[PDB]
């Protein structure tokens, strides 16, 4: 009741609850970094009602309500809040679901390069790049290694999408054969030859 | 849309914080919200015509909100305490009704430190992009690592040729703890640029991450002997290989 | 039977003694439950009915911030109708608005009802319908197209429909005692001298409930409503009501004349005869 | 619009001397609200009197009740005395045990 | 309850 991920173009349905008798429900989504938008608003004497590719539904008696998002989008990725005014004073938001919509990769090609510093060579990083939206990255916590979570970029005018994640420490005893374990990654995850 | 200033404010314990927000002009109702945890807001104050209505939310001591006219809101801490620390958001609404569409600021994001000798600028590195990546996919990604800042105040951005490209650019949503046992651990980041193995191969195109960091101020005093840290930009650069 | 709920504001404007002075009150068919005064020292919504005691603190904190922002609201309004009308600033006007829900037997919906009035003429009201708004005068439709633009009737349809019913059935279970009970009128007849030609002949109505009630006389089986002193029915201060009502008889024509009581509470509309 | 109070005096239960009681003075369909109210014991005005809390009827006409517990006499008359802005003086109704 | 919807008239 926390998260929901939901891969591209397929459709969400997100759930939230409320106590108060009230009059008015609202959904709003707060995007990582600015300030909540509304998106849709339904009265309390309606059933469902729909804008765009959002369709919402109220039920009174059960006191819960239901938002559906057809033909997602990557920019869908947000933080999803529900707000029950029971009158025209009262207002109160829900504790609210994080909304992550996971990029269509086509052409997989699991990889884990290793990358030097440009200021000097004594620094140095691995990269896990260009998996699908299935695999996740684990963090392992060895007390000196760092690994960053997944993160999709979007090469627009290439039309090309790729997930990716960072890993570094400051020792010996590291390798990127080893930083990004096997759990879990593919099989055919490339490794390079330094 | 709705201001809010400032974006940040970082600030030692004890010191007076104003904020400032100007709704949408012609809405009639005002609110101020808070917001400690990416989930549920806080509610702390509603105004109508310049007029409150609700602020059971407010806390009960150091907290003043106030609204001079009908185009401008402030919210004052009048003793800053770490306790204070949050998101602090305005939203107005025409007809002042809570049954209508709430327009939201972009929010300021104020932190109070109780040790002000806590506070540290980011090191940003650039990583190139391995030679096996560009054979393998014919693509180059660069790395970018900022470590070591606090608090997690940043701003990351990056630039080529003098002109920020969003295109194959993407920051880490959240900072990561290098030291996660430890309150007061010292943050970092990570983001990738990822651009066409020919455009990286050009020896006169020029890569720069460029990482804000919102840190003291002038009035923030500094007694110690690590220079200051203050609200500056930190940089590092990488240029094409063929 | 049916029952309904409805809510009476009233705000009244001071120049010079200063601000608006507020007051609301709630009904449950005919019995007072909640109060609010802006210049009483509590500033708080007070209990008037004993079964709406139980309600938590939640309940009294938030419906007392919503009275009062309505009072604010209607500070706004005097000013906002003194423009309309192209009033001056030292004349004391007020602002009355009515509104309520009305239920059945069954506890179903009914029908909903908002009422709003300057100076003690209909200003503007919201029809049956619940979707629609009848301007009174010229200055009434500038309120009309705020409204309609801003989809209030839509906001307040949702309510009577809604939350308004959701407590008016809890209001009546938890009042189950004196809300839907009925005291049949405790009736009796008195005998007036006014002259040696003539008497007056009085037919009461005491301690009953709820306020509807008919009284009428009858000259053998024919009204009489023409000769015949009606008083308004009045509260006796305990939640019951009285009504009297007179004729002038010949001094020996008494048991000629008849009194019928008709009230809900009577299985049968009662006859008194001399 | 200006609306002239409707004055009734009378008690809450029948008057039987020598037995507690109360005395209610009902306002109703006078406009505007402001008005003054009184109960009178032999002509002099009574300290401890309450009232209603105010409220209309449907042709927004307010309605008032003012009450105080009294002990009814065969010497002792009562009145009630109310003023209004459409009265250009007080009009005094006395109690009338049958009406 | 209370549903007094207040729109500014």
């Amino acid at each position: 009741s926390w998260a929901l991920s939901v891969h591209e173009g397929e459709s969400v349905t997100v759930n939230c609850s409320y106590k108060t008798s009230i009059t008015a429900l609202q959904w709003y989504r707060q995007k990582s970094g600015k300030g909540p938008a509304q998106l849709i608003l339904i009265r309390s004497n309606e059933r469902e009602k729909r804008n765009g590719r959002l369709r919402a539904t109220l039920d009174t008696s059960s006191q819960s309500s239901s938002l559906s998002i057809t033909a997602t989008r990557c920019e869908d990725t947000a933080v999803y809040f529900c707000a029950a005014s029971s009158g025209s004073w009262q207002l109160i938001f829900g504790s609210g679901t994080q909304l992550t919509v996971m990029p269509d990769i086509q052409n997989p090609d699991p990889a884990v390069y290793q990358l030097r510093d440009s200021k000097s060579s004594d620094k140095s990083v691995c990269l896990f790049t260009d998996f699908d939206s299935q695999t996740n990255v684990s963090q392992s916590k060895d007390s000196d290694v760092y690994i960053t979570d997944k993160c999709v970029l979007d090469m627009r005018s290439m039309d090309f999408k790729s997930n990716s994640a960072v890993a570094w420490s400051n020792k010996s005893d590291f390798a990127c054969a080893n930083a990004f374990n096997n759990s879990i990654i593919p099989e055919d995850t490339f490794f390079p030859s330094p | 849309g709705v201001i809010q200033t400032p974006r940040h404010k970082v600030t030692g314990k004890g010191q007076e914080a104003t904020l400032w927000c100007e709704p949408i002009s012609g809405h009639s109702a005002v609110f101020w919200y808070r917001q400690t945890i990416v989930q549920g807001l806080e509610f702390l104050t509603y105004f109508r015509n310049q007029a409150p209505i609700d602020d059971s939310g407010m806390p009960k001591e150091r907290f003043s909100a106030q609204m001079p006219n009908q185009s401008h809101s402030t919210l004052k801490i009048q003793s800053t305490q770490p306790q204070d620390s949050a998101v602090y958001l305005c939203a107005s609404s025409l007809e002042g009704t809570v049954e209508e569409t709430l327009y939201f600021g972009s929010g300021t994001r104020l932190t109070v430190l109780e040790d002000l000798k806590n506070v540290f600028p980011p090191e940003v590195a650039v990583f190139e992009p391995s030679e096996a990546e560009i054979s393998h996919t014919q693509k180059a990604t660069l790395v970018c690592l900022a470590t070591g800042f606090y608090p997690d105040h940043v701003e990351l951005s990056w630039w080529v040729n003098g002109k920020e490209v969003h295109s194959g650019v993407c920051t880490d949503p959240q900072p990561l703890k290098e030291q996660p046992a430890l309150n007061d651990s010292r943050y970092a980041l990570s983001s990738r640029l990822r651009v066409s193995a020919t455009f990286w191969q050009d020896p006169r195109n020029h890569f720069r991450c460029q990482v804000q960091f919102y840190g003291l101020s002038e009035n923030d005093e500094w007694t110690q002997d690590r220079a200051k840290p203050v609200t500056q930009i930190v940089s590092a650069e990488a240029w094409g290989r063929a | 039977g049916s029952h309904s709920m409805r809510y009476f504001y009233t705000s009244v404007s001071r120049p010079g003694r200063g601000e608006p002075r507020f007051i609301a009150v709630g009904y449950v068919d005919d019995t007072q439950f909640v109060r609010f005064d802006s210049d009483a020292a509590s500033q708080r919504m007070e209990p008037r009915a004993p079964w709406i005691e139980q309600e938590g603190p939640e309940y009294w904190d938030q419906e007392t911030r919503n009275v009062k922002a309505q009072s604010q609201t209607d500070r706004v309004d005097l000013g906002t109708l003194r423009g309309y009308y192209n009033q001056s600033e030292d004349g004391s006007h007020t602002i009355q608005i009515m509104y309520g829900c009305d239920v059945g037997p069954d506890g179903r919906f009914l029908r909903g009802y908002r009422q709003d009035a300057y100076d003690g003429k209909d200003y503007i009201a919201l029809n049956e319908d619940l979707r629609s708004w009848t301007a009174a005068d010229m200055a009434a439709q500038i309120t009309k197209r705020k409204w309609e633009a801003a989809h209030a009737a839509e906001q307040q349809r949702a309510y009577l429909e809604g939350r308004c019913v959701e407590w008016l059935r809890r209001y009546l279970e938890n009042g189950k005692e004196t809300l839907q009970r009925t005291d049949p009128p405790k009736t009796h007849m008195t005998h007036h001298p006014i002259s040696d030609h003539e008497a007056t002949l009085r037919c009461w109505a005491l301690g009953f409930y709820p306020a509807e009630i008919t009284l009428t006389w009858q000259r053998d089986g024919e009204d009489q409503t023409q000769d015949t002193e009606l008083v308004e029915t009045r509260p006796a201060g305990d939640g019951t009501f009285q009504k009297w009502v007179a004729v002038v008889v010949p001094s020996g024509q008494e048991q000629r004349y008849t009194c019928h009581v008709q009230h809900e509470g009577l299985p049968k509309p009662l006859t008194l005869r001399w | 619009i200006q609306r002239t109070p409707k004055i009734q005096v009378y008690s809450r239960h029948p008057a039987e001397n020598g037995k507690s009681n109360f005395l209610n003075c009902y306002v109703s369909g006078f406009h505007p609200s402001d008005i003054e109210v009184d109960l009178l014991k032999n002509g002099e005005r009574i300290e401890k009197v309450e009232h209603s809390d105010l409220s209309f009827s449907k042709d927004w006409s307010f309605y008032l009740l003012y009450y105080t517990e009294f002990t009814p006499t065969e010497k002792d008359e009562y009145a009630c005395r109310v003023n209004h802005v459409t009265l250009s003086q007080p009009k005094i109704v006395k109690w009338d045990r049958d009406m | 309850v209370v549903g007094a919807v207040g729109v500014g008239k």
